[PDB]
RNA sequence: GCGGAGUGAUCUACCCAUGGCCAGGGUGAAGCGCGGGUAAGACCGCGUGGAGGCCCGAACCCACUUAGGUUGAAGACUGAG
RNA sequence: AGAAGGGGGACCGGAAUAUCGUGAACACCCUUGCGGUGGGAGCGGGAUCCGGUCGCAGAAACCAGUGAGGAGCGACUGUU
RNA sequence: CAGCUUGUUGGUGGGGUGACGGCCUACCAAGGCGACGACGGGUAGCCGGCCUGAGAGGGUGUCCGGCCACACUGGGACUGA
RNA sequence: GCUCGUAGGUGGUUUGUCGCGUUGUUCGUGAAAUCUCACGGCUUAACUGUGAGCGUGCGGGCGAUACGGGCAGACUAGAGUACUGCAGGGGAGACUGGAAUUCCUGGUGUAGCGGUGGAAUGCGCAGAUAUCAGGAGGAACACCGGUGGCGAAGGCGGGUCUCUGGGCAGUAACUGACGCUGAGGAGCGAAAGCGUGGGGAGCGAACAGGAUUAGAUACCCUGGUAGUCCACGCCGUAAACGGUGGGUACUAGGUGUGGGUUUCCUUCCUUGGGAUCCGUGCCGUAGCUAACGCAUUAAGUACCCCGCCUGGGGAGUACGGCC
RNA sequence: UCGAAGGUGGGAUCGGCGAUUGGGACGAAGUCGUAACAAGGUAGCCGUACCGGAAGGUGCGGCUGGAUC
């Protein structure tokens, strides 16, 4: 899903300056929103395969912009780590 | 390890027939007389006599320590 | 042996109601936690826990073997297992 | 599976005066009670290491699994 | 051949060596090695050299030279620079 | 078989620093014989002596940052995110519709029906086939429908609703190399088959009868069980094929189709032509190929990554190991 | 104390033989069939299941490395 207003909310919350979208913060808040979406889904229609790919595809490009994050700067990499969720 | 500390050393040697050029890691044992060394944390390290069974190497100093 | 009418479940077989009993050791199921693992898992290791027509073994319930008894202590028992 | 097969076991002394662990007296505070903390006396328990001593034998008497391998039948606990 | 190690890895205090060192010892930590192949199995003396090949390479270690290991098999000490 | 992704390998433009890789010089070392040039001596050669090469390397100092690399930065082109539109049998769940077959009940009704190249087994006469009306039940969704669309692959259309995936187009709104491949590993994965419960109209292995034939354990006919269906698991195999691994750059054209956008010819109504992007077919230039053929959707020209082969059987079999 | 050799024990690994038995290769001029190469007389292959003296046959799904309008 993931409407409008909804991935603004997430983009303000933990945006940059007021207006960013791309950067590995964003990006990172609105795969975690959609990864929970999806599981949450998935716990429904154990066979939606064709979903679960997806989300298999989300939580792969997720893990690669956390590891780009930790590389580039280790402590907004752990901000971004104690606000969201790891392990 | 109680006064002693595991150093990750890399380089790089040409291959025999191949000629490609190849990077293989090592590991070191180094006297650290007082411990202070995480993950990471750069050093530069000088060969000394066998100060132990497996210990060659000594702690110079600490550059670029670990972010 | 056959028939008629009666007597017996105080022995024994099964069942119904209401009570009682089972020394002492051992093993360690589910479930519940913690950690590891991952995106989540599945799973894994530590604890806790104390299951079972579970194990060893007295009381108790039996009766596999052997010896004795065999005008017996006893019309079915004793000793050792 | 207690598979099998091995090793140790007695006494005296020291460690050892909280050695350790059990409970917690005298004596320590407060909303004064059948109250709380510290405290460690006296009394019990278990284990280990080192040294020594005795005997033929240290599980000491009584007590207290024999074990392994191959087949047949019945899955098993039970019943006669 | 996918998990290997407990004097094993390190530290401390002694002992030992011509000499550093778990080389040995008493105590403390839980560490050390492994997919760049440990651990395990098969085979083998290594090199300068020798042969073949235009070369790269493939085979080989015999004369000779350098070293290493051994002296019926297995183990140990002493004399002595 | 496909996809994801661990290690690993590899990587856009630009600035500065180091000088590790790279390279130059110098010094030490690289034993001798033996290998080679040039000579000297055994009457010559073999043999031997001398001078120089060899000793591909290593250590040390002193020069360079052209490329790789370490560090510190910067950019948007790669890549990802953002906003607005677009198409779709992408997927899952739930409810529901019609045709047809079969079966049941009743009416009409009598002597055949079915089947083949020909027949017979078979069904009916105890009322069959056929016809009408009603009901029960499972499976599959004609027309649309195609050369089309979607999906990583396998695969995907009766209708409606709910949830959800991906892609394309446009602006360049945002980050700033965050990219490519991927050993092992993990997930998905036609049909057949396996476990548990349900369901079973039709078809239909096995099986039975008939027929053909010398024989017919088949082809043909009559039947008929598992299965095909549903729910949850297992199995992980196909000519799972484009017999062509993934990503990128470049290399004439001509002609269809699909989704967009864009000015113009803007009414020449034409929804045609022109420009661009993403695909999907065919024909065709160069080039490649043994040939067939490929040819912008390459089997052409190059780079990076992974997988695979070294004659045919034995054999994708034995043993061992994992499931 | 350590310590060669030796003894006792359960295992680990590599070979040899083995009654009997399975499949394979080659032989001759044997017996039983014609499964494939033509539309090979029922098109051929691929995975699986079942069956039968044997090659093979049948069902399910896929390919043309065949044809048809
Ligand atoms: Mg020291
Ligand atoms: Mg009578
Ligand atoms: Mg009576
Ligand atoms: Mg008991
Ligand atoms: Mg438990
Ligand atoms: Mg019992
Ligand atoms: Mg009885
Ligand atoms: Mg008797
Ligand atoms: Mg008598
Ligand atoms: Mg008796
Ligand atoms: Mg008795
Ligand atoms: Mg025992
Ligand atoms: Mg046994
Ligand atoms: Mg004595
Ligand atoms: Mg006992
Ligand atoms: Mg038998
Ligand atoms: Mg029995
Ligand atoms: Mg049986
Ligand atoms: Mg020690
Ligand atoms: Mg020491
Ligand atoms: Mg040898
Ligand atoms: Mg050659
Ligand atoms: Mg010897
Ligand atoms: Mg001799
Ligand atoms: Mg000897
Ligand atoms: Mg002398
Ligand atoms: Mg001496
Ligand atoms: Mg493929
Ligand atoms: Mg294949
Ligand atoms: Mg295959
Ligand atoms: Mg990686
Ligand atoms: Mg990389
Ligand atoms: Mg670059
Ligand atoms: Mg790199
Ligand atoms: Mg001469
Ligand atoms: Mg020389
Ligand atoms: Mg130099
Ligand atoms: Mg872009
Ligand atoms: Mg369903
Ligand atoms: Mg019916
Ligand atoms: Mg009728
Ligand atoms: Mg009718
Ligand atoms: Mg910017
Ligand atoms: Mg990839
Ligand atoms: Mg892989
Ligand atoms: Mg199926
Ligand atoms: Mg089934
Ligand atoms: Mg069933
Ligand atoms: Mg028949
Ligand atoms: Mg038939
Ligand atoms: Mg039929
Ligand atoms: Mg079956
Ligand atoms: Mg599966
Ligand atoms: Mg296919
Ligand atoms: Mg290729
Ligand atoms: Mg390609
Ligand atoms: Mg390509
Ligand atoms: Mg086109
Ligand atoms: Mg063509
Ligand atoms: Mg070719
Ligand atoms: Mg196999
Ligand atoms: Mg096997
Ligand atoms: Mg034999
Ligand atoms: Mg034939
Ligand atoms: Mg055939
Ligand atoms: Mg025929
Ligand atoms: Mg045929
Ligand atoms: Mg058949
Ligand atoms: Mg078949
Ligand atoms: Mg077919």
């Amino acid at each position: 899903a993931l409407t409008a207003e909804q991935k603004k909310e997430i983009l303000r919350s933990y945006g940059l300056h007021e207006t960013d979208t791309g950067s590995p913060e964003a990006q990172i808040a609105l795969l975690t929103k959609r990864i929970a979406d999806l599981t949450e889904h998935l716990k429904v229609h154990k066979h939606d395969h064709h979903s679960r790919r997806g989300l298999l595809l989300l939580v792969g490009r997720r893990r690669r912009l956390i590891k780009y994050i930790s590389q580039i700067d280790v402590e907004r990499y752990r901000s971004l780590i104690e606000r969201l969720g790891l392990r | 390890m109680q006064k002693t500390i595991v150093v990750e050393l890399e380089d790089r040697m040409r291959h025999p027939l191949y000629g490609k050029i190849i990077r293989t890691t090592k590991k070191v044992k180094a006297h650290d007389e007082d411990s202070v060394a995480g993950i990471g944390d750069r050093v530069s390290l000088m060969e000394t006599r066998p100060l132990s069974a497996t210990k060659r190497w000594r702690l110079v100093e600490i550059l670029e320590k670990a972010k």
